[PDB]
RNA sequence: UUUGGCACCUCGAUGUCGGCUCAUCGCAUCCUGGGGCUGUAGUCGGUCCCAAGGGUUGGGCUGUUCGCCCAUUAAAGCGGUACGCGAGCUGGGUUCAGAACGUCGUGAGACAGUUCGGUCCCUAUCCGUCGUGGGCGUAGGAAAUUUGAGAGGAGCUGUCCUUAGUACGAGAGGACCGGGAUGGACAUACCUCUGGUGUACCAGUUGUCGUGCCAACGGCAUAGCUGGGUAGCUAUGUGUGGACGGGAUAAGUGCUGAAAGCAUCUAAGCAUGAAGCCCCCCUCAAGAUGAGAUUUCCCAACUUCGGUUAUAAGAUCCCUCAAAGAUGAUGAGGUUAAUAGGUUCGAGGUGGAAGCAUGGUGACAUGUGGAGCUGACGAAUACUAAUCGAUCGAAGACUUAAU
RNA sequence: UAAGGAACUCGGCAAAAUGACCCCGUAACUUCGGGAGAAGGGGUGCUCUUUAGGGUUAACGCCCAGAAGAGCCGCAGUGAA
């Protein structure tokens, strides 16, 4: 239950108990709200859908997806509501606790809960086997050729082929990936940003989706 | 490292099929002259 | 950071001034030792007279490496050099004086009696 | 506002009481050992090698020589392990990162005062 | 920022020549990228000159080349003068910008956006 | 999987051994797991059965395959894949020209018994593989959020404290069962810390040429060298993960119970039972042609609204850019505007500018003054440029049954 | 390029390191020539004094200094090659 999203701003440190040191992912949950409650009985399965960060108004002759267009203004017209640059399903959560319209505040959150983190990875681009899987490279020297080329792929005639998952070349970068297990430090409803126990996937200003842990 | 068969001219053509220029934009000049090229104030009577 | 092959002056009257390190223990695959870490270790240059001597295989611990250690609350330690002391096979030292200082996390796996003898532990 | 958010929410986790120093000056930290007995307090004199970082992730670093061997202690500044700083001696010199100490014993490792 | 496909010198070399060049004539015709980076280059010598103090014609002469123009009524400078008398008079009014950009099309020998750079 | 026998493909060429890189399969199981028996007191051990999920070290002497040794480890398993892999790499071995020892030979020369030395080519057409786009489809057209038929990944293990010096044991020794903290290796994400780099940042310094000279600056000398270092990229740095739990089962233990008045774990029935199977965890996923679902938006003037000029929702061309990137895509923005630049101010980095004055014979030092300078980081400000525009874009069929 | 320093590999292949000038000192073994540049140590910038050398010498001045003192700066003075 109990999920939230929000924008990664940075790295710092922060001290606890007994002098330790903690470092921290400071994230910016800011004006999260509700859009929509799916069901069992309609949709086929019991969610919320949750907007975070709000957009400007339909605009004619508008080129960028700063200004919403009128889909996504009914779509929010129906919750009182201003149109998300983000929007997100929770199927975590216990659906009868929210109402359409109802705000996510981060004091949802409080100290000690362990979370779950959700985000796209950074992004590095067409990268090969050496930093793209663990792979070791040859030898540099005593008359070698070979440096940071894959090895072989196959084995001869008997399996005339490459078989799938080989471990090649290719783009490394944004995949969703989660962080299971983490923590939350404190809670500054003024500012209305969470302080997470560790290191987040993705880039800065970057979307992450924090929810409760199973586990 | 060399071809094992020769390409036939459907596989050539099925190849050449993405190989092609596209269209440029050509906002038409209102100012004067021939048509501008688009956000280009063209050296042959463009006023972009 | 003591790998295979490092050597490590010894800080202790055991005979012993400069030993090579055979073997980081602990399980299959590691690699690096720092301190409170056991290591085994050869003899490549004693005094003379002394306990221990030169050619023999011993046990050691690696006390005030270069490459020093972080704590939990963010402060960190390191020295100008890689030390060790040899060891009983019971956390004993062979000798009965320390040189030099020591640093605080011997304590945690009960080398009280290294401790003890040192000077200024930090 | 998307700038200041670090800066407000570890504006709690700094420190005031702590006075002005920078490298060459002999300083003597007074931290606070949480044995497993008490909590008990031991002092460190030493010449300030290394001042870095910023806000609440700053953090300094001091060398001394004990028994014949150099040591480098490097605290973040505004740690609560840290229970005083006095400033002992004031130094001379024309560099920010005194890592040359390192290679130096005696005569050659002093720093002509104020 | 951009390399030009030249090396460190070749590239400062090249810049302050572009830099200069356009102090002496107020318009040049280059590629896109070498505009976009001589700007700021010139934008921060126009500020050196608004500045105007010793110091900041030291830190502009580290920049520019002397050349000599040929002024009207047979009168002779350089383009640091030129640029400390005129340049800074002109703009001593206005807040940054001092430098316009105007695409041009295609050159025949290659496929290169040709630009026009001016003073404004 | 050996040494061989045969001589069926290949002599208008099917690369020989080791080693490196990269794997994949089997089980006849090295470790971990579960069990029966024991000439198993405990601690252990031996043997047999089940079982292939994961894991299965670094060095010395070896050309060496093989083997011996040193130190670890929970363990240092056996095999197959052209004795896996040279259009992926070496070339130590053997064997080509040179030369030498020993032996043999009248000799030219030979042995294969030794020894020193001795050139490893190839711009990927098809299949295949790793990524990434365009077109069309999915009974109206679109924006967004999704289900999940399937697929991939993951799966290891130790030490310590307590139970308990208890059970057992003459004693030495010494538990099961359970509870509890920390580690090794591996994988993954990130740069707050520690450090690396940081060729348009700051300082110092040598030679030489020039700016008429001084001074200051600039050029060349690996970025001239040296000392530092922001953003970004990073590991050796910082965090996180797996040993859980449900079902069904193997070996095996059983309950009830006949066939066969007894007995029997089995035939019918009821239970328990493993790191193994499925689910649970993470990720991809309606080209899932079976093409799915929800919310919202739009709808022609003629017109069998077919075809039409139109055109709407919505996209695109073009342009300023980066949290993205080979290109293309992706995302942030396009004057009702802070997208980039500039400007101003900061952060951090360097470390005390010039000029003036003072002191010193002079090299130099001190003060004005945490000075001055500052790429990528942050905020603010429309000074500059993102112009005027153009194109594309639908008209919810038929059949039957309900209504 | 942190820590480590041949653990790589058939093999320290390649790269790193040494490198100029001045002074001090230098083994075995030798065919007495050598080895030997053995090894191994130390020093080098700028300024003012001079008492004074190569002397520019006419003389300290004109350059290196006889090179002896006294100072200045810097992480580093055959500061590069």
């Amino acid at each position: 239950t109990k999920g939230i999203l929000g924008r990664k701003i940075g790295m710092t440190q922060v001290f606890g108990e007994n002098g330790e040191l903690i470092p921290v992912t400071v994230v910016e949950a800011k004006e999260n709200v509700v859009l929509q409650k799916k069901t069992v009985e309609v949709d086929g399965y019991n969610a919320i859908q949750v907007g975070f960060e709000d957009k400007k108004a339909y605009k004619k002759d508008a080129k960028s997806n700063k200004y919403a267009n009128k889909p996504a203004e009914g779509h929010a017209k129906k919750a009182d509501a201003a149109p998300k640059r983000f929007i997100r399903e929770f199927r975590n959560v216990d659906v009868d606790a929210y109402e359409v319209g109802q705000e996510v505040s981060v004091d949802t959150f409080v100290a000690g809960d362990v979370i779950d983190v959700t985000g796209v990875s950074k992004g590095k681009g067409f990268q090969g086997a050496i930093k793209r899987h663990g792979q070791s490279r040859g030898p540099m020297s005593h008359g070698s050729h070979f440096h940071r080329a894959p090895g072989s792929v196959g084995m001869a005639s008997d399996a005339s082929r490459v078989f799938k998952g080989q471990k090649m070349p290719g783009r490394m970068g944004g995949n969703t990936v989660t962080v299971q297990n983490l923590e939350v430090v404190q809670v500054d409803t003024e500012n209305k940003v969470i302080l997470v126990k560790g290191n987040v996937p993705g880039p800065k200003k970057g979307l992450v989706e924090i929810r409760t842990s199973i586990k | 490292a060399v071809p094992k068969r020769r390409t036939s001219k459907t596989r050539k053509n099925k190849r050449r099929t993405h190989f092609k220029i596209s269209v440029p934009g050509m906002t038409e000049c209102p100012n004067c002259g021939e048509y501008k090229l688009s956000h280009r104030v063209c050296k042959n009577c463009g006023s972009y | 950071m003591i790998q295979q092959e490092t050597r490590l002056k010894v800080a202790d009257n055991s005979g012993a001034r400069e030993v090579l390190t055979i073997k980081v223990l602990g399980g299959s695959g590691r690699k690096t030792a720092n301190i409170g870490d056991v290591i085994v270790c050869t003899v490549k240059n004693a005094t003379p007279g002394g306990v221990v001597k030169k050619g023999d295989v011993v046990k050691a611990v690696i006390v005030r490496t270069k490459s020093g250690v972080r704590r939990n609350d963010g402060s960190y330690i390191k020295f100008d050099e890689n030390a060790c002391v040899i060891i009983r096979d019971d956390k004993g030292p062979r000798g009965t004086r320390i040189f030099g200082p020591v640093a605080r996390e011997l304590r945690e796996g009960n080398f009280m009696k290294i401790v003890s003898l040192a000077p200024e532990v930090l | 506002t998307n700038h200041k958010l670090i800066e407000a929410v570890t504006k709690s986790q700094l420190r005031t009481d702590l006075p002005s120093f920078r490298p060459g000056d002999t300083l003597r930290v007074h931290v606070r050992i949480i044995e497993g007995t008490r909590e008990r307090i031991q002092v460190f004199e030493g010449v300030v090698i290394k001042r870095r970082g910023g806000g609440v992730s700053e953090t300094f670093t001091v060398r001394k020589i004990s028994s014949g061997v150099g040591v480098e202690r490097t605290f973040p500044l505004h740690t609560p392990k840290i229970e005083k700083i006095e400033v002992k001696r004031r130094g001379k010199v024309r560099r920010a990162k005194l890592y040359y100490l390192r290679s130096l014993r005696g005569k050659a490792a002093r720093i002509q005062e104020i | 920022y951009r390399k030009l496909g030249r090396t460190s010198d070749q590239r400062k070399a090249m810049l302050r020549d572009l830099a200069t060049s356009l102090i002496i004539s107020e318009r040049i015709e280059t590629t896109e990228a070498r505009a976009k980076e001589v700007r700021s280059v010139v934008e921060k010598l126009i500020t050196l000159g608004k500045k105007g103090d010793l110091a900041s014609r030291r830190n502009a002469a580290k920049t520019l080349r002397n050349v000599e123009i040929l002024n009207e009524d047979e009168t002779t400078q350089t383009a640091l003068q030129k640029l400390f008398g005129e340049i800074a008079e002109r703009y001593t009014e206005r807040q940054g910008g001092y430098t316009r950009i105007l695409k041009q099309g295609p050159r025949r020998g290659d496929g290169a956006e040709s630009v026009i750079i001016e003073l404004v």
